[PDB]
């Protein structure tokens, strides 16, 4: 359960923090390894790696995916390519 | 960009001298002008 | 990897074997120059062997460096073995193996690894022609 | 032209980096036909394929010159009569 | 600098004597009408003589 969070929020999914596009990351809310206090925390933590997921997604899906083979800007070219480049140093 | 800036100008230096030896060549030795 | 370092070593009996068998007068003062040219590279794997040896012996060689350090004479062999191949099948003397050095130059040349190796076979054959 | 589409992405002198050594032979062969006439044909991919007093076909570069090599090379040879 | 563009379906706030002119939306809000119009005649200009 260490381990495995640093690998979930990492972007290489915990089998303890089960991906869902509905509710990102989460911890399982029900196995005793989970307590009133720290469940707070968890669930905190949680939301950080859930955004960690798209952002790397989003990054790799739209930074050197074809060679020149949308028309749409906000999903292509050259400045959305641009943000995403600066994205992963950010 | 990428395109010839000093690659284009050693060759097309050399295309008209190739040209004026050609058309000279006619001129002073074959008379082209004399038909 | 190991499989990978193997074939230098039937390219280098390939090598050593066109100087003795191509080394008399039938072929003629062309394929000894071409021979003796053929050794000068063989002397130059052996300076590199030396060299790797002194690596080896106190632990600073490993299969990693030795896959990078043999590649670029992996090549040279390749050329040579191949061309004692062909030499050999046409049983090719005087001119024939002054021309395919001459072809082999060419063929490869985009790199230019074997063009200085073929064009400097091609200088010392040439010498006695 | 995989240059002209991505010059700004980390891509890029990678892609220059093999363009660079590709154009070798390329440029020799221009080299060649227009300082001594002598033409040359790799395999069939030359950008110039194979009276009048012509032996050779024409009907990426630059093709503002591409059709002034076509004839550079035949005045050449017209210099070596 | 020489009148040439590398856009594929994309903008960078200019749209010879073709194909040039300057749209307000496109041009951004904190960059002014001012240095954009000096930057559309250099590259107009030079694109002439």
């Amino acid at each position: 359960m260490i381990h495995e969070l640093l690998l979930a929020l990492s972007g290489y999914p915990g089998s303890i923090f089960t991906w869902n596009k509905r509710s990102g990351l989460q911890v399982s809310q029900d196995f005793p390894f989970l307590h009133p206090s720290e469940t707070s925390v968890l669930n905190r933590l949680c939301r950080l790696g859930t955004d960690y997921i798209r952002f790397t997604e989003f990054i790799e899906q739209y930074t050197g995916h074809v060679q020149q083979q949308q028309g749409q800007g906000g999903l292509h070219g050259i400045y959305l390519r641009a943000f995403c480049t600066g994205l992963d140093s950010v | 960009v990428l395109m010839k800036r000093s690659i284009t100008a050693p060759l097309a230096a050399h295309i008209s001298l190739v040209n004026k030896a050609a058309v000279d060549y006619f001129f002073v030795e074959l008379h082209l002008e004399a038909h | 990897l190991v499989h990978r370092i193997l074939p230098v070593a039937a390219s280098y009996s390939a090598v050593t074997r066109f100087i003795e068998e191509k080394s008399s007068f039938e072929y003629g003062q062309v394929n000894h120059a071409l021979a003796a040219a053929m050794r000068t590279l063989v002397k130059e794997h052996l300076i590199l062997v030396s060299q790797l040896e002194q690596l080896h012996r106190q632990g600073l060689l490993s299969l990693q460096k030795l896959w990078f350090y043999i590649q670029p004479a992996m090549r040279t062999m390749d050329i040579l073995a191949s061309l004692a191949t062909s030499v050999d099948k046409g049983e090719c003397l005087g001119g024939s193996t002054l021309s395919l050095l001459h072809d082999r130059s060419f063929s490869y040349t985009g790199d230019s690894q074997a063009q200085e190796l073929c064009l400097y076979l091609t200088k010392a054959a040439s010498a006695p022609y | 032209q995989e240059a002209l589409h991505n010059c700004s992405n980390e891509h890029y002198p990678v892609l220059l980096s093999l363009l660079k050594t590709s154009c070798e032979p390329y440029t020799r062969f221009i080299h060649d036909w227009v300082y001594s006439g002598v033409f040359r044909d790799a395999y069939g991919e030359f950008m110039i394929q194979v009276k009048l007093y012509w032996t050779h076909g024409y009907v990426v570069f630059l093709k503002h010159i591409a059709h002034d090599i076509y004839v550079c090379g035949k005045t050449i040879n017209l210099l070596k009569l | 600098l020489h009148g040439l563009l590398l856009d594929q379906h994309e903008e960078f706030f200019i749209k010879s004597l073709k194909q040039f002119s300057l749209r307000v939306e496109i041009l951004p809000s904190y960059i002014p009408v001012r240095v954009a119009e000096k930057i559309l005649f250099v590259g107009e200009s030079v694109q002439m003589f």
